[PDB]
């Protein structure tokens, strides 16, 4: 649940303990070195983001140790250490552990974390692949992956009919051949109308998985232009479907126009525009698929102010609702703030 | 006290629903919306957990026909 | 074609479980016992999840009592 | 599913590149510095675990076949980074379950086979209850009550208003109202617990409905081991099952029924062996490899044990690592491991 605190020694730029205490909501972090600090949770938390001190003003060194305080419905510790050679250990209130034991109360997503790449990440991609986006909002994950076994497991008992399907023109002629055939074909055909049938299954179920899916795209598109405008102040945002129906298969287009500039492309939009929207586009994501995490690395360096503002703002407004930690060397936040932590370059911090 | 868990808590949710969203009016709210996303997806993934075992069972009982 | 998608599979897992296993006789095999746990261990958890969006929507309509 | 492969780089003992090539069923590692290959798929996975120049890097790749040939490769270096590539490209950890989820392998030592025995048999009931798929609902159930206490907590609340309007139209109104509605969410509030209960009922007629099934199969295989004795595991506390404790008692043949450790020798061992093809029997899981696990036992022990793993094939992969004599000609493939190492058959 809400992050406690971040214990930190030895790991990137990280000399001394600097311990981080991580206020319920809103938080912050000042820098021109502070950079590392999302990713040290990111790195704890086992999300993909030299690795250990080296400083030549100080010895270099073979261990790196972060600690997670983050109380649960307790106060439960994630802790993790690397060296040379070396080994690496978990430890769940410092006692070690095994990683599938990380996810647990995780799944029983869970946080996301927001660089400046990440929002590349997403407006670059081929409009094809950005649908898993919704996919996974609209929860629909899931179902393909079950249905797409039960495939594959539909193949099997289709294959053991084909080879059925053999032995019944090599019975084309004692007591035990009738008996068998009449019996064999009997249920043999019984067999195809149950495989039929799940096919059927299907359908309903790729009809409730799309029904899904842009019952939440819908909701998706609302909320991308409704908070463009609280953003923008205002334009229009819409997110296109390219190929509507083959939904499943199909993709989806970022459209926006800043006020200004008429309905368009984005980049060739350029600008922190293209920068906003996406900032825009992931505040409504984040209301159909919600999480109690979220940071957010350097995002609104490319915003002007009152924009730098209004992005704020939508933080300042948005606090009882999930944890925020963001990084930024920005004015807006860093007065709209709630708690700041200077770092500074090896490097430091506290208030 | 009778019939099942997993009904009278369907007896439940369901009057719980009607007693925070569908009362008067029934008004459509974020969180409403939210609340039937949530169940209406899990009732697609509980089927396609009987999904896979349904043509488990086929597959199965496609093989014992044969050696 | 009618129902759902469910109990529609319903009919069927059912139909499927007695041609395999309860057969003449009714021999429970190991891998009848299994498949009944796999099944039985199943529904436990599904209900569990609904047992979870329960206590929530409690929580919840709990909560709007009060300012 | 069926494990085609692993390549093996810069990893313990391992200087070359030495590739493994892995059947389908039973598979063999001989060695006096052989160890170390468990130990490779055992992170690679990501369980917990002088004559040439040192290295900063270490790659470990899982051809595994599923239902596709699908590589699971994973990389260290100082500083160092770590990389991790399905069919070799980059990819994240959570991102590692997926199939594996939609438990796994079970990996098993000697420290394991005493991890288990030695350790005070209260905690030992989490491997029956997970054998028993009751946990998952130990986890919601647990978290339904701590989501029963929130909505419990805003009745205490409201009990001090309903005090307080002890006494316009507003009063009567809502204080009619207010005890309406409150009467009512204490019905719904007590019929929670109700569920519970029953689906403690279930939780626990599902624990043991599978605690007796490998009750059955540890006496069976005690006997196809031992050949035999008696084997049952006892529970403290009979009721008060879902925190009850489980005792071990084994008799292998001659000594007369009685309590384990005190047995001593490899049937402290063997008993354990016997235990966990039974425990397989209930949730049984297509990877298993074992290591260095049967050195405690003689031959014919050697070899009913061994026999079982000849028997068991057809259920799951088995990559067993040891130096006896009993499996290695009972085995399938053999790869030599030889001390820097390496292999081949």
């Amino acid at each position: 649940m809400f992050l406690k605190r971040l214990d930190v020694i030895g790991f990137k730029s990280f000399a001394e303990r600097i311990s981080v205490d991580f206020v319920k909501g809103v938080t912050a972090v000042v820098g021109p070195g502070k950079s590392n600090i999302t990713d040290a949770i990111r790195w704890v938390l086992g999300e993909q983001s030299s690795r250990k001190r080296l400083n030549l003003a100080e010895v270099t060194l073979t261990l790196d140790n972060d600690d997670h305080f983050l109380p649960i419905d307790h106060e439960v510790s994630v802790t993790r250490r690397v060296y040379r050679s070396g080994e690496s250990e978990f430890l769940i209130n410092n006692q070690p552990c095994r990683l599938k034991d990380i996810i647990d109360l995780f799944m029983d997503e869970a946080f996301s974390i927001i660089s400046q790449g990440k929002v590349e990440e997403i407006l670059s991609s081929k409009a094809e692949d950005r649908r898993s986006i919704f996919e996974e909002a609209a929860g629909v994950l899931k179902y393909k992956t079950r249905k797409k076994k039960a495939e594959n497991k539909l193949f099997e008992t289709q294959d053991n009919l084909n080879r059925v399907e053999d032995i019944l023109h090599e019975l084309e002629g004692f007591e035990r051949v009738n008996e068998r055939y009449k019996f064999l074909s009997e249920q043999k055909e019984d067999l195809t109308e149950a495989k039929n049938t799940l096919f059927q299954v299907i359908e309903e179920m790729d009809e409730e998985m799309t029904k899904r899916f842009n019952d939440t795209f819908v909701q998706i598109r609302s909320h991308f232009d409704q908070v463009f405008r609280s953003l923008f102040g205002g334009g229009r945002a819409e997110l296109r479907l390219t190929d509507p129906n083959d939904l499943l298969h199909s993709g989806v287009e970022i459209i926006a126009q800043p006020p200004g500039k008429k309905l368009q492309n984005l980049n060739l939009l350029s600008g922190g525009e293209r920068a906003l929207t996406a900032i825009a586009l992931l505040f409504s994501i984040l209301k159909v698929r919600p999480v109690p995490f979220c940071v957010l690395d350097e995002v609104e360096a490319a915003l002007d102010e009152a924009n730098v503002f209004r992005f704020a703002q939508y933080l300042k407004k948005y606090s009882s609702d999930t944890q925020f930690i963001v990084i930024t060397h920005r004015k807006g936040t860093m007065e709209e703030a709630d708690v700041l932590y200077g770092v500074t370059m090896v490097s430091k911090v506290i208030s | 006290t009778f019939e099942g868990p997993l009904d009278l808590l369907l007896h439940l949710i369901n009057r719980l629903e009607i007693d925070i969203y569908d009362i008067p009016v029934a008004k459509i709210t974020e969180q409403y919306l939210l609340y039937v996303h949530t169940m209406r997806v899990l009732e697609l993934d509980i089927a396609s957990e009987y999904l896979v075992m349904a043509a488990t069972l086929l597959s199965i009982k496609s093989r014992m026909l044969l050696p």
